[PDB]
């Protein structure tokens, strides 16, 4: 990870906000910035010291100082919600370029709502087939920054956990899901299995036991 | 009015080969760099490589995870960009974009060879490097956990598992019931088999009479399978 | 065809370094001579060029905070660095460097020594007094320089934690000073008698002309011949050695007057003044305590004392060799 970024940032309407790009090579190289809406081609936003292509609204201003590259958005409108990427030299003076790990921006169009967490014990129907998939249910949440953590009793597990990127809901909320592929033998070897989920610093946990 | 269109997608068996083309016009092409950028779905996009012009004799560059496995070459006469892949690993999947490259170097503040900025991008092409194949789906009844709640809104669905490729378009009661029916997006397991679960928002007062029959219908395999959800 | 980007950008960076270092040296020599003419002895038992180095370090203290790549290089770490060694070329090796007078410091120490061994080096009184004054002057110079660097770093932190006040606000003033220097160097130097009419006007002209060449020589020594042997940059050291021997030779040529009639030859106000301008600019732009201080207790833990001792002792031994 040559370049690092904040995974997600939230801001209300008409209020300014900044997106921070941190990297070692930014000391001797300027940055670039790319708005990325899903299913659309990224459009160049801001690059160099003070260069911005014609057509883009003035609200996107970027500054470079020290080992940071900052693009600050002034007055995020309805259509400004997207992912923003920073790109520059990977090694300080090499013939390459890289990109940051991702920065999801969310304009607040819905007051914050807690997710509806649901967990189902593995059905016996998959159990006789030597399969045990745990299905954790994440729906009706806003905004889209949820991290699924699976705990084996007090201990954790990562052996078989799979998580999907949250998507749209009919009422503009978000929903997602996670799966844990586990053998039936290890299913009965632990006291409890939980899929903790955290959203904007708030967490909800649901436990299922044999 | 500058536009770049990619072409040459489709599924590729790992270790195979695939050639990607990019149509471009409406701008000086013999003196402008092209850069291949890829994006795995749901993740951050990554750099593949760039190809130069007459400034250096059409030189090449590549990513540290790509160097030696890809090939970038340009045919100026046909005004098209070509990308060649061999020995494709499972990580190569995602959207491939070919974007024109700009050059920027301030004369007082900077360090050679300056930054690169892409003055435009292309619509994109999709490549899916999967070791799987056309296989029928499965139906596992997601029991609504008879204990659960008794007066609230419970949940019950189906484990549509091990189906490929997209989509499955699960149905419910042959369309009779739509009480909060969501078909969640499929998840990518290690074995490259798509799987998704859809749930109907059921009150905890179902008491059996509220019957929910679960319709699974996979077009690519032409498999039509039905399953019933019943609590433990 | 048109050009080659990977080469045109390298050439632009090189010419940027050249222009920045030349302008920095030219603008720093005038500050040096302002300090020197402002000696106003009063107290300051040493005085003269003593303050100049003390100034050069303090301002350099505001650069070493953001220098990084030099600091990282003198830390043997961080493989993916490969950065520019003298970042802030127009200020680190420029104004901060050219102002320093390492060769002048050693010459002052030797001159105040005044042939410590008057007739015999074995005698305790004369030798002890001479070594005492030499150690005192060297300790004063380097301790004041290091203290100035320390206050520079501390004040840099104290001003940085509050507010940067936009860095480019200093970039604009640097640029406007550059245009002022260019305009002056054009008009005043071009509008003059062909024999470079005497007075305070010519007293700085040849020194100004010779200073940037010495600064360039030190810069190329500190970029090419540097980092050739580990923990011993050897670039600044060879630059200082060349500067101090050159200054000693030309001071013997001017002050010593070994034939006796060389002063009579330089009675004409050309031969002595070209040497004076050389002393002002060339050896003064080739020897830098500011880069020397950075190589000192800034970083290079522990081993720094070895570098300082070897540099000082070899320089003093050389300038003694010119005596013979």
């Amino acid at each position: 990870s040559e370049l690092t970024q904040d995974p997600a940032v939230s801001v209300a309407l008409k209020q300014t906000v900044t997106i921070t790009c941190r990297g070692d090579s930014l000391r001797s190289h300027y940055a670039s910035w790319y708005q990325k809406k899903p299913g659309q081609a990224p459009v160049l936003l801001f690059y160099g010291k003070n260069n911005r292509p014609s057509g883009i609204p003035d609200r996107f201003s970027g500054s470079a100082s020290g080992n940071r590259a900052s693009l600050t958005i002034t007055g995020a409108q309805a259509e400004d919600e997207a992912d923003y990427y920073c790109s520059s030299r990977d090694k300080s003076g090499s013939r390459l370029s890289v990109f940051g790990g991702g920065t999801k921006l969310t304009v607040l169009s819905q007051p914050k709502a807690a997710p509806s967490v649901t967990l189902f014990p593995p059905s016996s129907e998959e159990l006789q087939a030597n399969k045990a998939t745990l299905v954790c249910l994440i729906s009706d949440f806003y905004p889209g920054a949820v991290t699924v953590a699976w705990k084996a009793d007090s201990s954790p597990v990562k052996a078989g956990v799979e998580t999907t990127t949250p998507s749209k809901q009919s009422n503009n909320k978000y929903a997602a899901s996670s799966y844990l592929s586990l053998t039936p033998e290890q299913w009965k070897s632990h006291r409890s299995y939980s899929c903790q989920v955290t959203h904007e610093g708030s967490t909800v946990e649901k436990t299922v036991a044999p | 009015e500058v536009r770049l269109v990619e072409s040459g997608g489709g599924l590729v068996k790992p270790g195979g080969s695939l050639r990607l083309s990019c149509s471009a016009s409406g701008f000086d092409f013999d003196n402008a760099w092209m850069t291949w950028v890829r994006q795995p779905p749901g993740k951050g996009l990554e750099w593949v490589g760039r190809i130069t012009g007459p400034g250096e004799g059409w030189s090449v560059d590549y990513a540290e995870s790509v160097k030696g496995r890809f090939t970038i070459s340009r045919d100026n006469t046909k005004n098209t960009l070509y990308l060649e892949m061999n020995n494709v690993r499972t990580e190569d999947t995602g959207y491939y974009f070919c974007a024109r490259t700009g050059k920027y170097y301030d004369f007082w503040s900077g360090y050679p060879p300056g930054e690169e900025y892409f003055q435009d991008w292309g619509q994109g092409t999709l490549v899916i490097v999967s070791s799987a194949s056309t296989k029928g789906p499965s139906v596992f009844p997601l029991a609504p956990s008879s204990k659960s709640t008794s007066g609230g809104t419970a949940a019950l669905g189906c484990l549509v598992k091990d189906y490929f490729p997209e989509p499955v378009t699960v149905s419910w009661n042959s369309g009779a019931l739509t009480s909060g029916v969501h078909t969640f997006p499929a998840v990518l397991q290690s074995s490259g088999l798509y799987s998704l679960s859809s749930v109907v928002t059921v009150p905890s007062s179902s008491l059996g009479t509220q019957t929910y029959i679960c319709n699974v219908n996979h077009k690519p395999s032409n498999t039509k399978v039905d399953k019933k959800v019943e609590p433990k | 065809g048109l050009w080659n980007w990977f080469d045109i950008t390298n050439w632009l960076w090189y010419i940027k370094n050249l222009l920045n270092i030349v302008h920095g040296a030219i603008w720093g020599v005038l500050v040096r001579k302002g300090l020197m003419s402002l000696t106003t002895y009063s107290g300051s038992f040493l005085s003269g060029v003593i303050w100049a180095n003390f100034a050069a370090c303090v301002v350099m203290g505001l650069a070493i905070d953001g220098e990084v790549f030099w600091i990282r290089l003198l830390e043997e770490k961080d493989y993916p660095n490969k950065g520019a060694i003298p970042v802030y070329t127009g200020l680190t090796t420029g104004f901060c460097g050219t102002v320093s007078s390492f060769s002048s410091v050693i010459l002052e120490a030797f001159n105040k020594a005044a042939d410590t061994d008057i007739g015999v080096r074995h005698h305790y009184p004369n030798g002890a007094y001479g070594i005492m004054q030499f150690l005192a002057v060297i300790l004063a110079q380097f301790g004041l320089s290091i203290m100035g660097f320390h206050m520079g770093k501390q004040f840099s932190a104290v001003v940085d934690n509050y507010l940067p006040l936009v860095t480019k606000r200093i970039y604009k003033v640097l640029e406007l000073t550059s245009m002022i220097l260019g305009v002056v160097l054009v008009v005043i130097t071009c509008i003059l008698i062909g024999v470079k009419k005497q007075g305070s006007w010519r007293s700085w002209t040849f020194s100004m002309l010779f200073a940037p060449f010495g600064a360039l020589l030190r810069y190329y020594l500190s970029k090419f011949l540097n980092n050739k042997v580990s923990n011993f940059p050897l670039g600044t050291f060879t630059a200082n050695f060349l500067g101090t021997l050159l200054l000693a030779v030309f001071t013997l040529l001017a002050r010593g007057k070994l034939p006796g009639g060389k002063g009579h030859i330089v009675t004409n106000t050309i031969a002595l003044h070209v040497l004076e301008g050389l002393d002002d600019g060339f050896c003064g732009g080739l020897t830098t305590v500011s880069t020397f201080v950075v190589e000192l207790f800034g970083l290079k833990t522990l081993f720094s004392y070895r570098y300082g001792t070897i540099s000082i002792l070899v320089c003093f031994a050389g300038v003694v060799l010119i005596l013979g």
